[PDB]
RNA sequence: ACUCUGGUUUCUCUUCAGAUCGCAUAAAUCUUUCGCCUUUUACUAAAGAUUUCCGUGGAGAGGAACAACUCUGAGUCUU
C-alpha cells in the first residue's frame, strides 16, 4: 500500500491517461476489470455488472456515465515493473462531452474505446478530433471483441477484415485532423489493443506473443508481435513468416495465431462445457475446480479468460510505450494550455515537472460529497508538491498578472488520492499526479489554477476549459415556494460548480435560465439540483433553445450615433460575413493575437478581401473568438488615424457589448461584418471617455444591425441514428415530422445495422430520442450534438403576421414567434424599437 | 422427434423428469438441477412457441 | 362488471407515430410468443428476406 | 507419483434470515384519503402500518440411509 504513495515520487512510472469513447463501449467495465485484477476482495456478481467507478445514484439507475471518475491504481507491466496509472472514467454520452474535457485537459494520454460490433460512431470521431486539439497521445482499444464471435459469428477472416477496416478508419480520421503523421495506429506498433471487458479479455500483439513465449519458451515476443498483423502469412514447413501465403487457402498470421485460438477458446466454453471443455482446459494449462466448472456460461467464460490472459499487461505496456509520462509529456501540455507560455521562467519551471519547483496545480473537476455543502476540488499537480493543511493562493478564470482580485488565500486541509469510490488520504502529492484538494471550493469556480502565496507572484492561469459543443438548450428554473428561493439559489451555485459547461444566468425578468447541451444533461442536472443540493421542490419551464442574430443584406443607409456630449459621432454600416470565415474564427483558425501582417495576409488571400480592408480590421465579435468582425473604414483623407486610435479601444468594447446582446433576440449576434464609415472624435480626452463612447458604440451597432434586414439563426443538431434496416423508413418519417432533412444513410460495414445522419432543428429536437426509440420499439437509438446555426424560416421584422397562441405556426411565421415569445421570456418590450 | 430431441425424449413426459438421475438432480427432494448444453438447447427449441 | 369498459382503454393516441408502431423484424428469424410461425412468416414485411435474397450469391 | 483424507442421500428438530427468503405472489386487520352511500356483512382504489398463510435460504442438533473405498486436497508425488 505504501508503494502506491512512494511510486508518485518517480515522475516516469506514472501515466496520466483518460478513457474516452462512445456511449456504452466498455470503459466502465474495463476499469472494473482492472480493479478486480488489482483488488482481490472486489468481484462482480454473475449477472449484474460490477458498476464500480460509478458512485452517483443517477449513474447506476440510468446506466449512462455522468461524472468522470478518477482511478489511481498500481499495475505490473509486461516485463514485470509496477507502474502507476491514473484513469479518467469519462461518460461516453455526447451530452456530457464537457465532462470528458475536464478530465481531458489534465490527461497526458487518451485511450479510445471502440466497440467491435458498433463501429466508430459519432462521439468517437468528436473525441479523437478534440484530443487532437490538445495534441494528446492517442491509443485505440477495440473493446467487445466477443461481439464478433458470440453475436455476429463472423468468420475469423471476416473478423480480421472488420478490425482492419475500423483501424484504417480511425487512422484516416486522425490524419484528417492531426498533421503529425507519428499518430499512426497499429497493433504491432503497440497502439491498437484488443479486449472484451465483460469476459476480462485484454491483450495486444505483445501480450499474446508473451503468452506464447511463456507457453513454449525462448521466444522473442517483441519480434514475434512485429510479424502478427496484416497481409503476413506463416509457413509451418519452414516455420517462417512471409508476405505471401505459402498455400492457396492459407490464413493470415493474425487470424492463424490470435483470432483462431480466441475463437476456439470461446466456442469450447459456450458450446462444449460438459463434453470437450476439460480436454482443451487441460491442454492450455488452465485448472478449474469441480465447483468452478458448475458456473453458468458467462461467469465460467470470464473465469477461464482471467486464468488464461492473466494480468491486463497489454493495456499497461500500451500506455507505457505510447502515452508519455508527465515528466516528459509536460512540455506540450504547457505549450498548449498555459497562457504565459513555456518561454517565461514559470513555464520553464513547470515544463520540467519538478517536485521541488514552484507549487502549481490545475484543478478542472469539482466533486460533491454526501452533504453537498462543501465541494472538493480535483486537479493535476503540474509543479511542486501540495501539502495537507497548507496555505495556497487560488486564482480564477478571469485572473491576470494585473488583476489580483480573482485570487484568494485558502488553507488546504486533508487531501487524498481518489480511487473511484474510495480515496487514500496522503500528507502530500508530488508533481504530475491527480489529487483531490479540500478547503478551496469557495474561490474555485470551474477552471482554477492554484499556486503558493508569498512567492511566484508572476504566476498566470491556464487557458479556460474549451468545450467541443456549444450549449444551446435553455430551461428556466424557479422555486415552488419563493420563501425558499435562497436555497434554490444556493443549489444553483453548486450545480454551476459540479457541471463544467453548465451556465446559470439570471435574465432581466428574474428568470434563472440554465444552459444545457441536451435533454439527458439537463435531466441529470435538475435531478441533482432537486435531490442532492437544494433538497426543495423546483419548477421547470418548457425547454427552448437559444437563438443567434445575423444579417442577410447590406445596411440600406449608414447608421449614426452620437455621444451625450454631442461631439463624438460614429457612423457605421452592416454586412454579413463570408462563408466559413465565421467558422474560421470559431475554430481559432485566425486569432486577434496574430500580428496584423499575418491576419491581413489570411483575409486578402483566402477570402479575396482588399489588402487595406484586411489591415483595416479592428476586432472580433462578442469575445476574442466571436464570429463577428469590426473593421475600420474611415478614409485617411478625411479622418485622422492617430486621434481615432485613442477611442478605437472604447469603440471595440462598445461593439463587443453590442454583439453580446443583440437588439432583436437580446443576445448573440452572429456572422455580421461591421464597418465604421465615419468617426468624429472630440478633441479633448474628457469628451471621448469610455462611459460616453461605449453606449454610443452599442447604439450605433444596434442601429446598423437593425437597419439591415435581420435574421434569426436557430441551432441545427447533427443527429446520427444506428438502427436496423427495417427501421430506416420509419426514422425518415420521424425526422420529416420535426422539420429535419436527411443527409446520409450508410449501412455499417460488418454489421446488419444502418446509420442515418441527418440535421434536425434543436428547437424541434426535444423528445426526438424518445420518439424514435418508442416508435421503432427500441431498435433505433439516437444521439444529438450541436452542428451549426442556420437561418430560421420567416422574417423577424414583418409585423403583418399574427401569432396564434398555443399553435405551431407555419415556417414563414416561425421567426417572428421565435423572437416575440423570446422577448416575453426576457421581460423585454413587445417589438424592437428601431429608434432606440 | 427421435433425432432432434435425443437427450430429453427418455424423460420428457415423466412426472418428475429426472428425479432418480443423480447426475442431474441432487436427490428425491428434486432441487438444484444441473443440466447440459445439448438438452437445454433441445428444450429451448421445443419451447420457442 | 364481468367484461371491461372500452373507456378504460389507455392506448388512445392522436399521434400516428404511436398509433402505428413499427413492428420489429427480429432479424427475420425471431418470432413473438404464442402466434404460429407460419402466420408471422406470411405476415412479416420480409424486408430482411428481400435483403437476404439480394445478398444471396 | 504416495500415505491419511471418509462420503452423499433422506427424514426430522432447533434458531437465524440480511438477499428479488419468492426471476413468484395472496388474504385479513388497522389508519388516511377516497367511490358508492342506507344498516351490518361483503366492497370501490391509492397511500401507510402490522399480521396470518402458501413457500425459501443458512446455521446448528438428532436419525436413518450404507456403502466405502475414495473423491478431493495438505505434501514431495517418482523416474
Amino acid at each position: 500500500m505504501d508503494f502506491l504513495a512512494d511510486l508518485m515520487d518517480n515522475s516516469e512510472l506514472i501515466r496520466n491517461v483518460t478513457l474516452c469513447g462512445h456511449l456504452h463501449h466498455g470503459k466502465t467495465c474495463f476499469v472494473d476489470c482492472l480493479i478486480e485484477q488489482t483488488h482481490p476482495e472486489i468481484r462482480k456478481r454473475y449477472d449484474q455488472d460490477l458498476c464500480y467507478t460509478d458512485i452517483l445514484f443517477t449513474e447506476q439507475e440510468r446506466g449512462v456515465g455522468i461524472k468522470s471518475t478518477p482511478v489511481t491504481v498500481v499495475l505490473p507491466d509486461t516485463k514485470g515493473k509496477s507502474y502507476l496509472f491514473n484513469i479518467m472514467d469519462t461518460p461516453g454520452h455526447v451530452n456530457f462531452s464537457d465532462e470528458v474535457t475536464a478530465g481531458l485537459r489534465i490527461s497526458d494520454g487518451v485511450v479510445l474505446f471502440i466497440d467491435a460490433a458498433e463501429g466508430v460512431m459519432l462521439n468517437t470521431e468528436r473525441l479523437i478530433k478534440h484530443a487532437v486539439q490538445e495534441r494528446l497521445a492517442v491509443t485505440v482499444c477495440i473493446n467487445k471483441i466477443d461481439r464478433l464471435i458470440l453475436e455476429l459469428k463472423l468468420p475469423p477472416t471476416d473478423a480480421y477484415y472488420k478490425l482492419r477496416h475500423i483501424v484504417d478508419e480511425v487512422n484516416g480520421l486522425i490524419s484528417m485532423y492531426s498533421t503529425d503523421e507519428n499518430l499512426i495506429l497499429s497493433p504491432l506498433l503497440g497502439n491498437v489493443c484488443f479486449s472484451s471487458s465483460q469476459y476480462s479479455i485484454c491483450f495486444t500483439l505483445g501480450s499474446f506473443a508473451k503468452i506464447y513465449a511463456d507457453t513454449f519458451g525462448d521466444i522473442n515476443y517483441q519480434e514475434f508481435a512485429k510479424r502478427l498483423w496484416g497481409d503476413i502469412y506463416f509457413n509451418p514447413k519452414t516455420r517462417k513468416f512471409t508476405k505471401k501465403a505459402p498455400t492457396s487457402s492459407s490464413q493470415r498470421s493474425f487470424v492463424e495465431f490470435i483470432l483462431e485460438p480466441l475463437y476456439k477458446i470461446l466456442a469450447q466454453v459456450v458450446g462444449d462445457v460438459d463434453t470437450s471443455l476439460p480436454r482443451t482446459l487441460d491442454e492450455l494449462g488452465i485448472h478449474l475446480t469441480k465447483e468452478e466448472l458448475k458456473l453458468n456460461i458467462r461467469p465460467l467464460l470470464r473465469l477461464v479468460c482471467k486464468k488464461f490472459f492473466g494480468e491486463f499487461t497489454g493495456f499497461v505496456d500500451m500506455c507505457v510505450q505510447h502515452i508519455p509520462s508527465p515528466k516528459v509529456g509536460a512540455k506540450p501540455k504547457i505549450e498548449h494550455t498555459y497562457t504565459g507560455g513555456v518561454d517565461s521562467d514559470l513555464g520553464e519551471a513547470m515544463s520540467d515537472c519538478d517536485p521541488d519547483g514552484p507549487l502549481m496545480c490545475h484543478t478542472t473537476k469539482m466533486y460533491s460529497t454526501d452533504d453537498g455543502v462543501q465541494f472538493h476540488a480535483f486537479g493535476r499537480v503540474l509543479s511542486g508538491t501540495i501539502h495537507a493543511g497548507q496555505p495556497v493562493k487560488v486564482l480564477g478564470e478571469n485572473y491576470t498578472l494585473e488583476d489580483e482580485e480573482d485570487s484568494q488565500i485558502c488553507t488546504v486541509g486533508r487531501l487524498w488520492i481518489s480511487v473511484a469510490r474510495y480515496h487514500i488520504e496522503v500528507n502530500r502529492v508530488p508533481a504530475g499526479n491527480w489529487v483531490l484538494i479540500e478547503g478551496v471550493d469557495q474561490p474555485i469556480v470551474k477552471t482554477a489554477t492554484i499556486t503558493e502565496p508569498r512567492g511566484n507572484e508572476e504566476a498566470q492561469i491556464f487557458r479556460p476549459l474549451k468545450f467541443n459543443t456549444t450549449s444551446v438548450i435553455k430551461i428556466a428554473v424557479e422555486p415552488v415556494n419563493p420563501s425558499e428561493l435562497p436555497k434554490m439559489l444556493d443549489g444553483l451555485r453548486k450545480v454551476n460548480k459540479s457541471y463544467p459547461s453548465l451556465t446559470t444566468k439570471v435574465e432581466e425578468s428574474g428568470e434563472h435560465v440554465i444552459l444545457g447541451t441536451g435533454e439527458l444533461y439537463l435531466d441529470c442536472v435538475m435531478h441533482d439540483l432537486r435531490k442532492m443540493y437544494s433538497e426543495i421542490d423546483i419548477k421547470v419551464a418548457d425547454p427552448v433553445v437559444t437563438f443567434c442574430e445575423t444579417v442577410v443584406e447590406t445596411s440600406s443607409l449608414k447608421c449614426f450615433a452620437e455621444t451625450p456630449n454631442k461631439k463624438n459621432k460614429i457612423t457605421m454600416i452592416a454586412e454579413p460575413l463570408e462563408k466559413g470565415l465565421a467558422e474560421d474564427i470559431e475554430n481559432e483558425v485566425v486569432q486577434i493575437t496574430w500580428n496584423r501582417k499575418k491576419l491581413g495576409e489570411f483575409f486578402q488571400t483566402k477570402y479575396d478581401w482588399d489588402l487595406l480592408a484586411a489591415r483595416s480590421i479592428w476586432a472580433f465579435g462578442p469575445d476574442a473568438t466571436g464570429p463577428n468582425i469590426l473593421v475600420d473604414d474611415t478614409l485617411p483623407s478625411e479622418v485622422d488615424k492617430a486621434l481615432l486610435g485613442s477611442v478605437k479601444d472604447s469603440i471595440v468594447q462598445g461593439f463587443q457589448w453590442g454583439t453580446r446582446e443583440g437588439p432583436l433576440c437580446d443576445e448573440l449576434i452572429r456572422n455580421v461584418k461591421f464597418k465604421i464609415l465615419d468617426a468624429v472624435v472630440a478633441q479633448e480626452p474628457l469628451h471621448r471617455g469610455g462611459g460616453q463612447i461605449i453606449p454610443t458604440a452599442r447604439r450605433v451597432v444596434y442601429s446598423a444591425f437593425l437597419m439591415a434586414t435581420p435574421r434569426l439563426m436557430e441551432p441545427y443538431y447533427f443527429v446520427e441514428v444506428q438502427a436496423p434496416a427495417d427501421c430506416v423508413s420509419a426514422v425518415y418519417t420521424v425526422l420529416a415530422r420535426r422539420r429535419g432533412h436527411v443527409t446520409q444513410d450508410a449501412p455499417i460495414p460488418g454489421s446488419p445495422l444502418y446509420t442515418i445522419k441527418a440535421f434536425i432543428p434543436a428547437i424541434d429536437s426535444f423528445g426526438f430520442e424518445t420518439d424514435l426509440r418508442t416508435h421503432t420499439q427500441g431498435q433505433a437509438f439516437s444521439l444529438s450534438v450541436f452542428h451549426h446555426w442556420q437561418i430560421v424560416p420567416g422574417d423577424p421584422l414583418d409585423k403583418s403576421i399574427v401569432i396564434r397562441p398555443l399553435e405551431p405556426q407555419p415556417a414563414p411565421h416561425l421567426a417572428r414567434e421565435f423572437m416575440i415569445k423570446t422577448r416575453r421570456r426576457k421581460g423585454l418590450s413587445e417589438d424592437v424599437s428601431i429608434s432606440k | 422427434d427421435p433425432e432432434e430431441d435425443a437427450p430429453v425424449l427418455d424423460w420428457f413426459y415423466d412426472h418428475q423428469p429426472l428425479r432418480d438421475s443423480r447426475k442431474y438432480v441432487n436427490g428425491s427432494t428434486y432441487q438444484r438441477w444441473q443440466f447440459t448444453l445439448p438438452m437445454m438447447s433441445t428444450l429451448y427449441r421445443l419451447a420457442n412457441q | 362488471v364481468f367484461e371491461w369498459d372500452a373507456s378504460e382503454d389507455t392506448s388512445i393516441d392522436y399521434n400516428p407515430l404511436y398509433k402505428e408502431r413499427h413492428q420489429v423484424q427480429l432479424l427475420g428469424r425471431g418470432f413473438i410468443a404464442g402466434i404460429d410461425l407460419k402466420q408471422q412468416k406470411r405476415e412479416q414485411s420480409r424486408f430482411y428476406g428481400d435483403l437476404m435474397e439480394k445478398r444471396r450469391t
